[PDB]
């Protein structure tokens, strides 16, 4: 056979050769050019950290908030596109709230992650004004939650799939963290030994070095709500290196 | 947001050409001349009449269901030349045409009227970016109220004329020839030794005598104005009174 | 003119224990002044553990729990776990409320547990405004019923009684003796008595006989 | 290539669709219009190339209002669409003013009507430039409609095969001395000049305005002027 | 010669073909295997879940539908998941105006209709899902696979996503002893012709197996990790 | 509002069948504009439908529901509405006409036999709906119906003609007592044999 | 406004008066209350002019559209069907006289009838508008089985006199229109000629 | 080639070529004949068998698009099913509408115009399957028609669609099909089915077969399992 | 009744003495004659920040300020911090100026110690949004508010503040036929609502 005209990518939502579509796993891997972020889920509760990449000095590291919580006990990490990933988060947000007061409790991480997979998804309606991308969302998601599960994690690729996965990593250096972490992981983990691994595989993965300001981790645990660690606690959890 | 057209000039109707002359109305044009179908509209002082082959080239088809002569109103009939779809569509399109313009006007639409607005509704066609011309010529016989006969066709380009007597199909352009010749010297054309002349035309044109199998002829009477369509049991006598001379 | 909205009658009655919570209406189902059936119970089964209640106009009845079956699939597809009473109380109260400028005329009681294994009751209003509560009557002779509830559940107005917790068995009787005693005043009720046990192994129904007049 | 869209302009902000649009005009039948100080005539060239077509069934320039006249050189049926609903904007204007349009605002109706079709993308220019003969307050106007949307009023001015020809005949031939009888002999003129093919009493449509009204000329009319 | 017509769902191939679908086809035999065989007695759906990523519970390939009826997909699960909630809300309308449960044979129509809808329209992609159905009504258990083309079949049995050959060659050689079976020996044929799939260096464990089940009076009951282990147990290795 | 009505559907549960009974009438008002009307559907060989009120409103449940069951003929799955499932979405319908203020304004009763049960369902144009042994509308609700309700607590279990001469007798009653009471209807019988109608039939008692 | 008609064998007859009212005051009184909607099939609206009038024309508009594609003569039920349907969707502002009344090539002579808000019957003789209620004995105690054209219209003069004498909101000159196999004989009773059926 | 981008495009040669592939599409699928006798119209397709995986009756081709008109169809099956169900509401509003049964003559125009106006927008493909109208009315007897995916839609007293459309057809010309019953010629329908079919590329068909006409009194219905079974019986006996 | 009247209002309290706010209100939905309950509680626990008020419709009140609080939850998702008491009326009563003219019966007041510290505004169902210094609302206002208009005084210490509230909301209910069951106070200290108890009129009067 030779090669020859072929419209590739024209409209959105063209199956490949071998059936794979198109915009989705360009975003896949427009994704490796995100942070490396960490999650890992263990009884004792769930701990999210992510490098910030500060490219320059004239920011002041607090501005950038790669981690939020999408409720009091559920917090987000992500990585890749920001743009709309915080109007993922938005949704989230207002979806957790609709379920809470709808339903006087409060609306399971599971649920989250399945009505944001559901708001994915929405590419071509390019006639159709109302509802519209046609660009699927470039950022790749981590959930932490406590509930009647208490402890989870779900990771959200930009294809509208989640899992339960546990010990979960994403970012440039994502599949060398998580080759590192899968040797590095304890099945039964204490909170701050955690803390302490992801940590220690950060600091291993970045390019620059590790600081309190380079990068930031948050924690739920069954205890209580979400929790953003603040400077003092990162000097006092990385002083054992 | 729509697929859009294929960038080029014959690819699509709307761009212009150098000279701006439509290409996609004169792939239409001779997008006509399929089916083999050549039809014959000539029309007299008391009659116009519309003469066409009616080609069976399978008898698993029912001669009743495969025709070409669409009665549209009960006073006006038409004919159908292109392809066969098309010509479904715009045959109910002017149905619905003329039954509006009844309701709208409270009395029987014109022939020249009716030719108008369905020359209309084919010029839009040539307007926009996914409408493909109906490639398909319609003509039409009627009485109005004074003029007597009146013969009209449009095309998918929406050009459209009055005819003492004209032809669309493939020998058209003989057809034509032979309408002018007809035309210029004998002019009565009462009822017998009128549109006979046509199948004459047609005949000679296109094969040998004829037998009326192949033949469909609708006419319409000033004195009686009704659509109404010949059969073997009419048309076969009138061609052997043809035949002799 | 059309009137959209009839009243049906009927009475729903609802008592909330400690490994229990009763629900109570009769199946006296009337129009104007004639009874349709002897035999339509108020008192729908929703869950395992929750059992509904409804009374008044009996299409809005109907249309309601027929819904609330419905979300009840949704969420269980949605949250892959059985839907909550308190859950199901205040969905039913934003469900109600939907129809704000143009109300269920139905007054609800729900029957049902807690999570923690106690029992509850949630009264409601024809348009959604609820409140948990130890015991609640709805309906017609709701107006009969609920002193005598008042007097001996909640012991108001007796003086120097040991306030004992209220027994299984004690429930029982008390339902059935003012269902019979509501028999006699009120025209709506009678012909019949369905009650629902709602325990923690489940739900078991409970029948008997009233005045049939 | 650059030349396709109708949406785009050339690298030269030159745009090409509408200069085929006029080419496709200057395809079309020569068409003559000559204002006078009394009234304006229009004259066209009438292509029925058979016998077997009848002049008027149809016709070539189209009456709007009691005083107001159509001709064009291009493609009919644009012409046809552009004349059916010119009509709509005059009448709407009686209805709104209880008074005929003056032939200004009739010109400013259809120049912004054509001009919006070229500024759309997915519809093509309208290939056919238009003619206006009017009369207002009892004075004589004359109009030329440009598919680009342009509108130019003109003393006298010739369209369709060969119109550079017409238009420098009429330079040394006309005169803003003139009445309107001498305009439809010198009219004619124009159009023998570059008729090719011998003009008869049937290839001509006239029409004229004058106080009475804008009205068609008569075959019999036709012959009747070309008789001396 | 096969130029243009490989983008546009509203394109035929010069050959009688539309590439897109087929495209989609080869979408849909990129996902996992499942098997769904019935019996008189039952109905039953067996998928195995994706055991290629580490410290990650599969995905669900199972998916509650009704009280009757129950799905499986193979494909992406973004259109599976999307066609459930249809699939749920359809069953539910049923429910709801007639109080009755849905029938199969009108449900699948219904998805037939609306994953074609879009084959027409520009702008649009067919439902790039493999989806198995197993439901059972009044005239007993039924199974239907469903491929993006919007053609559905009825089958006794076959299994649809990598590798899935296999198992369908292991139900071509065993179909005629399936219609007559306990539950159990209807676990284990299905068991085993899924594990024909899997390359022959991986074997099934309990986290990668998700029998469901419904019947008579047994309703769709999905079968997730541990609780699994008595069907998977008696079953001999390969 | 309603325009031409009729007054009185009957209906009755017995063993293996169920019987109901509508007389050949239509009202405009005090006026018997129209004296040859059935007001019975046949809704399929399992469920049938006789219907009070107006009857314009009857006419259109007869179209649409006709559509709805040969839609099912067509289908030819195996799987039909059962008396219940008509029932359902009757009440349904109904209750939807109602909530955008437009009602209805018909009285009907669901009569049907399947799985070897007799099935008698009621409906209004309020959506109201249940099931009785016995059913009546109109007048007949306050004048068959404490007669049928007699009979059935003495004898809960009828045979065909044991029920079929009481509705026979019940009706002759009502047209004694009722002012929109004609003397011919008919009697529409559903059952293992399918639905049966029979008429015109008169009272023509002594 | 006494629309009456009567079906007979192979054809029908139909009849009406020529009033229309303003209350008290006749606007006019020769109107021509009976519309062909078709070549041999007619109807009689009645109950008020304007929303009676507009919807038999359109109803003529259809089933024109409709006998056009179908290429065969239209029948008389599918007549009534359409123009049931154009009155019951607009129930709740129309008012209407339809006693639609044409014969067919298949089923003899039919007389579709139903005041307005929309329903079916298909019986011998219909009677609609005022002088109906005056008239509904008379008809009654008359009319047979298997009569012929002729007494048929000697019935429905009758008839209509009857309904002349005893009506205030309806009078004029008695039309008829005979609907057969041949076509329409309609005819314009008037003066002496209308039935005198004297009073003593 | 080349100027065949989209629907609403014509060839230099002035034809739609992308109409001609879904066209030449039906070439590419099973077959299917239909008869008209002179008591009714009965319909055979050589129905192919994927695997025998599938259930017996699985992928059901004769449709029933109302009581007294049934569907016989050949190309994209999901296409086919589409046109079902748009003829079943066709068929259902011109009752609704009306109150009396559709007539095939009208129904069939009715959804050949949309088959048409499918096939003149770039915003849409053309549909990709042929398929049989066959109906009875002892009112005006039995009528059968073709309507090909441009929408010309052609009565036959007998067609044949598919991959061996011409086979077929040269089969069915040896056929006085006028003056038969549909008893007798329910034989002849399966004696083509079965000579017709191609075994060896295409082995493992399975015959379908229904028809309309006043023996069921115009209730288009499948066949009863005994004549089928008699039927194949005959036509195996005829090889 | 048709299933609609909810309510009419039964004496509401607040004021905003130098220690924080406080409020008080009685449980007495009055179905016309005969009483819903006796344990309606009327002061809404919209958040630790922040304190509703039903009064004049009981579903009316509840839905709206549930409705609020999820606003305001969200408002303090996006901004990070927490809403102050102005901008929750201003919410509540741009989310009840629509609806203008329905039947809407709202008498909410909005109590909380924000950045401005005291916040006290009264929203109700036609639009009224006024801050102040004294509230009640409710078919018992009128004697609330004399009790309290004679008790009031912003360096009051906060005992006594307790004990005019208690005061108050007992004389208004023993006077109006329609307020009445078992009174609540929530005091809105230093951020953190405290709830303060749930006494009973009856043990009331024998300690008056």
């Amino acid at each position: 056979m030779f090669l020859t005209r072929s419209e590739y990518d024209r409209g959105v939502n063209t199956f490949s050769p071998e059936g794979r579509l198109f915009q989705v796993e360009y975003a896949i891997e427009a994704i490796k050019l995100g942070s490396t972020a960490i999650g890992i889920q263990t009884s004792e509760g769930v701990c999210l950290a992510v490098e910030k990449r500060i490219t320059s000095p004239l920011m002041e590291p607090s501005s950038i908030e790669k981690i939020v919580e999408i409720d009091a006990h559920i917090g987000c990490a992500m990585s890749g596109l920001i743009a709309d990933a915080k109007t993922l988060i938005d949704k989230a947000r207002v979806e957790t709230q609709n379920h809470w007061f709808t339903y006087n409790e409060t609306m399971t991480v599971e649920s989250v992650t399945q009505a944001v997979s559901n708001l994915a998804l929405q590419f071509g309606e390019e006639d159709a004004d109302p509802g519209a991308m046609s660009r699927p969302f470039g950022v790749a998601l981590l959930f932490g939650g406590v509930d009647e599960k208490g402890p989870q994690l779900f990771h959200m690729d930009p294809s509208g799939t989640f899992v339960q996965c546990d010990a979960r990593a994403i970012g440039s250096a994502s599949e060398g963290a998580q080759s590192s972490l899968q040797e590095v992981y304890h099945k039964s983990m204490t909170l701050k030994e955690a803390i302490k691994s992801s940590l220690i595989i950060l600091k291993q993965v970045m390019e620059e070095k590790l600081n309190a300001t380079n990068i930031e981790l948050a924690t739920v645990q069954p205890g209580q709500n979400f929790h953003m660690f603040t400077k003092e606690e990162l000097e006092e959890v990385i002083k054992d290196i | 947001m729509s697929r859009g057209s294929s960038a080029g000039f014959d690819r699509h109707i709307t761009i212009f050409s150098p000279e701006g002359r439509l290409y996609q109305v004169e792939y239409a044009f001779k997008a006509i001349n399929q089916g083999g179908l050549t039809s014959v509209a000539v029309r007299g002082k008391d009659c116009a009449v519309i003469v066409t082959q009616k080609k069976v080239p399978d008898k698993l088809l029912d001669s009743s269901t495969v025709t070409h002569l669409f009665k549209i109103t009960e006073n006006i009939g038409c004919v159908m030349t292109g392809m066969t779809a098309d010509s479904r569509s715009q045959v109910q399109r002017a149905r619905y045409e003329a039954a509006n313009w009844k309701y709208k006007y409270g009395y029987e639409i014109p022939v020249d009227m009716l030719c108008k607005r369905i020359a209309d509704i084919s010029q839009v066609y040539t307007q926009n970016a996914e409408m493909r011309p109906l490639g398909c010529c319609m003509i039409l016989i009627g009485i109005d109220e004074e003029q007597g006969p009146q013969v009209y066709k449009c095309d998918p380009a929406g050009y459209y004329c009055g005819f003492k007597a004209t032809a669309a199909g493939v020998k058209q352009t003989e057809s034509t020839s032979f309408l002018e010749k007809k035309v210029k010297k004998k002019f009565d054309w009462t009822f017998e030794q009128t549109v006979e002349t046509a199948i004459t035309c047609l005949s000679t044109v296109l094969s040998i005598d004829f037998k009326p199998s192949e033949i469909e002829v609708g006419v319409v009477t000033v004195e009686n104005p009704k659509f109404r369509i010949l059969t073997e049991a009419e048309i076969d006598a009138h061609l052997v009174a043809l035949a002799e001379r | 003119r059309f009137s959209p909205y009839v009243f049906n009658g009927g009475t729903i009655l609802a008592i909330a224990g400690e490994d229990f919570a009763i629900v109570a209406s009769d199946t006296r189902l009337s129009e104007g002044f004639s009874i349709h059936t002897r035999d339509s119970p108020k008192c729908y089964k929703l869950t395992d553990k929750t059992v509904i209640g409804c009374s008044g106009f009996h299409g809005d009845c109907l249309t309601l729990t027929k819904i609330i079956e419905a979300r009840l699939k949704m969420y269980k597809h949605s949250n892959n776990k059985a839907m909550t009473t308190g859950a199901i109380a205040a969905m039913l109260s934003t469900i109600l409320y939907s129809r704000r400028f143009f109300p269920y005329y139905v007054y609800n009681i729900i029957g049902g547990l807690d999570e923690e294994g106690k029992g509850a009751v949630y009264s409601f209003d024809p348009v959604g405004s609820y409140q948990r509560d130890s015991f609640k009557a709805g309906g017609s002779a709701s107006a009969m019923l609920q002193p005598l509830l008042d007097n001996q559940v909640g012991f108001k107005n007796m003086q120097n009684v040991e306030h004992v917790p209220l027994s299984l068995d004690r429930a029982m009787r008390l339902v059935k003796d003012v269902f019979i005693s509501a028999a006699e005043r009120d025209v709506y009720t009678g012909d019949a008595l369905r009650i629902c046990i709602v325990t923690k192994e489940g739900i078991r129904e409970e029948t008997v006989s009233l005045r049939k007049d | 290539g650059y030349s396709f869209s109708l949406t785009t302009f050339s690298p030269s902000g030159k745009l090409v669709q509408i200069e085929y649009a006029l080419a496709a005009v200057a395809g079309g039948a020569p068409s003559v219009g000559i204002k006078a100080a009394n009234g304006v005539v229009l004259a066209t060239e009438k292509k029925q190339k058979s016998i077997l077509y009848d002049e008027r069934s149809v016709h070539k320039v189209e009456p709007i209002t009691k005083h107001i006249g159509l001709v064009y050189s291009g493609m009919g049926p644009d012409y046809r669409v552009l004349v059916h609903r010119a009509r709509k904007l005059a009448q709407q204007y009686y209805l709104v003013y209880q008074e005929p349009i003056p032939t200004a605002q009739l010109v400013q109706r259809v120049a912004s009507v054509m001009q919006e079709y070229t500024q759309s993308g997915g519809v093509r220019p309208f290939g056919v430039s238009l003619l206006i003969c009017g009369w207002n307050e009892g004075r004589p106007y004359l109009f030329q409609s440009d598919p680009s949307g342009a509108y130019f009023a003109w003393k006298a001015t010739a369209m369709g095969k060969n119109y550079v020809n017409g238009k420098t005949f009429l330079e040394k031939r006309y005169n803003e001395d003139l009445e309107l009888e001498d305009a439809i002999h010198t009219a004619i003129l124009t159009l023998k000049e570059s008729f090719e093919g011998q003009m008869t009493e049937d290839n001509i449509e006239v029409g004229i305005c004058n106080e009475a009204g804008f009205r068609r000329l008569t075959p019999t009319e036709v012959k009747d002027y070309l008789a001396a | 010669f096969r130029n243009q017509y490989d983008n546009d769902v509203t394109v035929w191939s010069p050959q009688g073909r539309i590439h897109q679908i087929e495209y989609a086809m080869e979408a849909v035999k990129q996902g996992s295997a499942t098997v769904g065989l019935k019996s008189k007695t039952h109905a039953v759906l067996v998928a195995l879940k994706r055991a290629q990523s580490e410290l990650a519970a599969h995905q669900k390939k199972i998916l509650h539908v009704d009280n009757h009826i129950g799905i499986s997909i193979a494909g992406l699960t973004a259109d599976a998941r999307l066609l459930c909630n249809f699939m749920r809300q359809e069953c539910l309308d049923s429910r709801f105006v007639f109080d009755r449960p849905l029938p199969v044979s009108r449900l699948v129509s219904l998805i037939g209709s609306k994953t074609q809808i879009p084959t027409q329209r520009y702008g649009r992609r067919p439902y790039g899902v493999g989806l198995l159905i197993a439901g059972y009504d009044d005239m007993g258990p039924h199974i239907f696979q469903t491929c993006p083309s919007a053609n559905y079949f009825d089958c006794r049995a076959m299994s649809i996503g990598a590798r899935s050959q296999s198992a369908r060659t292991y139900l071509e050689r065993h179909m005629s002893e399936f219609m007559e079976c306990n539950l159990n020996e209807l676990v284990k044929h299905g068991l085993r012709a899924l594990r024909e799939t899997l390359p022959a260096e991986q074997d099934l464990t309990t986290k990668n197996v998700s029998i469901g089940i419904v019947g008579k009076d047994l309703e769709f009951t999905i079968y997730d990790d541990d609780d699994v282990s008595p069907f998977l147990e008696g079953l001999e290795e390969r | 509002n309603p325009m031409v009505t009729g007054t009185s559907v009957l209906g009755v549960k017995f063993e293996g069948g169920v019987v109901i009974a509508a007389d050949m009438l239509g009202s405009y008002g005090s006026l018997a504009r129209f004296r040859n009307i059935s007001r019975i559907m046949r809704v399929n060989n399992s469920t049938m439908l006789g219907a009070s009120g107006d009857y314009a409103d009857f006419q259109y449940l007869k179209q649409v529901l006709g559509q709805m069951v040969i839609d099912e003929e067509l289908l030819g799955d195996g799987h039909s509405y059962s008396p219940r499932a008509i029932h359902s979405w009757l009440t349904r319908a109904m209750y939807s006409r109602r909530s955008k203020m437009n009602p209805l304004w018909n009285t009907m009763v669901i009569g049907g036999y399947a799985d070897g049960e007799s099935f008698l369902g009621y409906v209004d144009m309020l959506g109201v709906a249940y099931e009785a042994p016995s059913l009546a509308t109109g007048y007949g609700a306050y004048l068959a119906q404490p007669l049928l309700r007699e009979v059935l607590e003495k004898q809960p279990v009828l045979s065909q003609t044991e029920a079929r001469d009481l509705v026979e007798r019940c009706m002759r009653v009502l047209y004694y007592r009722d002012a929109r009471s004609y003397n011919r209807f008919q009697i529409a019988t559903v059952t293992e044999k399918g639905v049966e109608i029979e008429g015109p039939l008169s009272t023509e008692t002594n | 406004t006494t629309i009456m008609a009567v079906q007979f064998d192979g054809g029908v007859v139909l009849g009406a008066d020529s009033r229309t009212t303003t209350g008290s005051y006749i606007a006019n009184r020769v109107t021509d209350k009976l519309t062909p909607i078709h070549d041999r099939i007619f109807c009689c609206r009645s109950g008020s002019a304007a929303d009676t009038q507009a919807v038999a024309d359109a109803v003529t508009y259809q089933l024109g559209f409709h006998s056009i594609e179908l290429n065969e003569p239209p029948l008389v039920h599918t007549a009534a069907s359409l123009f049931k349907e154009m009155c019951y969707r607009y129930r709740e502002d129309l008012m209407a006289g339809i006693i639609i009344a044409g014969w067919d090539p298949q089923e003899g002579g039919q007389v579709y009838s139903v005041p307005m808000g929309g329903m079916m019957v298909r019986q011998s003789f219909a009677i609609g508008g005022s002088g109906s209620s005056y008239i509904y004995g008379y008809v009654d105690a008359t009319y047979r089985e298997g009569m012929t054209k002729e007494e048929c219209l000697q019935f429905t003069a009758n008839a209509l006199a009857l309904a002349m004498e005893r009506d205030g909101s309806s009078g004029g000159v008695i039309r008829l229109a005979a609907i057969a196999e041949s076509g329409v004989e309609r005819q314009v009773l008037l003066g002496d000629q209308i039935p005198k059926f004297a009073v003593a | 080639t080349g100027y065949d981008l989209s629907a609403s495009t014509f060839s230099p040669d002035g034809r739609v070529f992308q109409v001609e592939y879904a066209m030449k599409a039906v070439e590419n699928s099973s077959t299917a004949i239909g008869i008209r006798c002179k008591d009714g119209v009965v319909f055979g397709v050589e129905k192919l068998v994927l695997s025998k995986l599938y259930e017996e009756g699985s992928n059901k081709r004769l449709f029933n698009v109302d009581r007294h008109v049934g569907m016989a169809v050949a190309g994209l099956l999901a296409d086919a099913r589409s046109l079902a169900d748009i003829a079943r509401e066709e068929a259902s509003n011109f009752r609704s509408n009306f109150g009396y049964n559709i007539p095939l003559k009208h129904l069939a125009d009715r959804v050949a115009m949309y088959v048409h106006a499918y096939t003149l927008y770039s915003a849409v493909r053309p549909f990709g399957c042929s398929f049989m109208l066959g109906s009875y009315s002892v009112n005006d007897g039995a009528q059968l028609y073709m309507i090909d995916p441009s929408g010309v839609s052609y009565g036959y007293w007998g067609c044949a669609i598919g991959k061996a459309r011409q086979a077929a057809k040269t089969e069915i010309e040896k056929l006085q099909m006028k003056e038969m019953t549909c008893r007798d010629i329910v034989k002849e329908v399966a004696k083509i089915i079965y000579i017709v079919h191609d075994e060896v590329k295409d082995k493992a068909f399975e015959l379908e077969l229904s028809w309309v006409g006043e023996l069921t009194n115009g209730r288009h219905e499948i066949v009863p399992k005994d004549i089928r079974e008699e039927a194949e019986k005959y036509a195996k006996e005829s090889l | 009744e048709p299933g609609i009247e909810m309510l009419h209002g039964t004496t509401t309290l607040a004021f905003k003495f130098r220690h924080g706010v406080i409020v008080a209100a009685d449980s007495r939905a009055t179905a016309g004659a005969y009483i819903a309950s006796q344990t309606v509680k009327k002061v809404i626990e919209i958040n630790p920040y922040l304190l509703g008020t039903m009064a004049g419709g009981a579903a009316d009140c509840s839905f709206w300020e549930r409705l609020l609080a999820r606003q305001c939850r969200i408002y303090e998702l996006r901004n990070k911090e927490r809403i102050s008491v102005a901008a929750a009326s201003k919410l509540l009563a741009n989310m009840v100026y629509q609806y203008k003219g329905m039947g809407l019966s709202m008498g909410t007041m909005i109590c909380g110690w924000d950045k401005r510290g005291p916040g006290l505004y009264y929203v109700d169902s036609e639009g009224n949004r006024i801050s102040g210094a004294t509230f009640s609302v409710g078919s018992g206002s009128v004697y609330a508010y004399g009790v309290m208009d004679r008790g009031y005084s912003y360096d009051l210490e906060v005992e006594q503040a307790y004990d005019l509230a208690r005061r108050a909301i007992y004389q208004a209910t023993y006077r109006d036929a329609y307020s009445g069951g078992a009174v609540n106070l929530y005091h809105v200290r230093e951020d953190g609502w405290i709830r303060v108890s749930s006494d009973n009129v009856a043990d009331l009067h024998e300690k008056y």
